[PDB]
């Protein structure tokens, strides 16, 4: 805020100024993965890939 | 190795081979009951991977 000194302040009033900032988001960080029914007879690789992805 | 021999002699660069099925015939089939087996495996399509299908 600004300020001024003195007793008489006729026609010396001030307005209000409030600035602002903008925030956005970027693109997702995906992780695709493709498998077949055979490769899920063990599931250890699936679990390990999920953990590594996280 | 010779302990496993099942034929009285070897092949000698001229031994003529006789074919036994010289005419069409519907085969009768005999065996020992522990000669033919049927291996089987599951298809794990119940996994969480295959969503959208039951």
């Amino acid at each position: 805020s600004p300020t001024q000194e003195g007793w008489d302040l006729t026609d010396k009033a001030t307005g209000l100024l409030e600035l602002n900032v903008a925030v956005n988001m970027g693109e997702p960080d995906n992780d695709f993965f493709q498998l077949r029914a055979d490769d899920l007879r063990d599931e250890t690789a699936y679990r390990r890939r999920i953990q590594s992805a996280a | 190795q010779r302990a496993y021999a099942n034929v009285n002699t070897s092949l000698a660069d001229a031994m003529a081979v006789n074919i036994l099925n010289v005419k069409d015939a519907r085969t009768n089939v005999f065996w020992a009951d522990d000669a033919i087996r049927i291996v089987s495996q599951p298809i794990p399509a119940n996994h969480e991977l295959f969503a959208g299908m039951k």
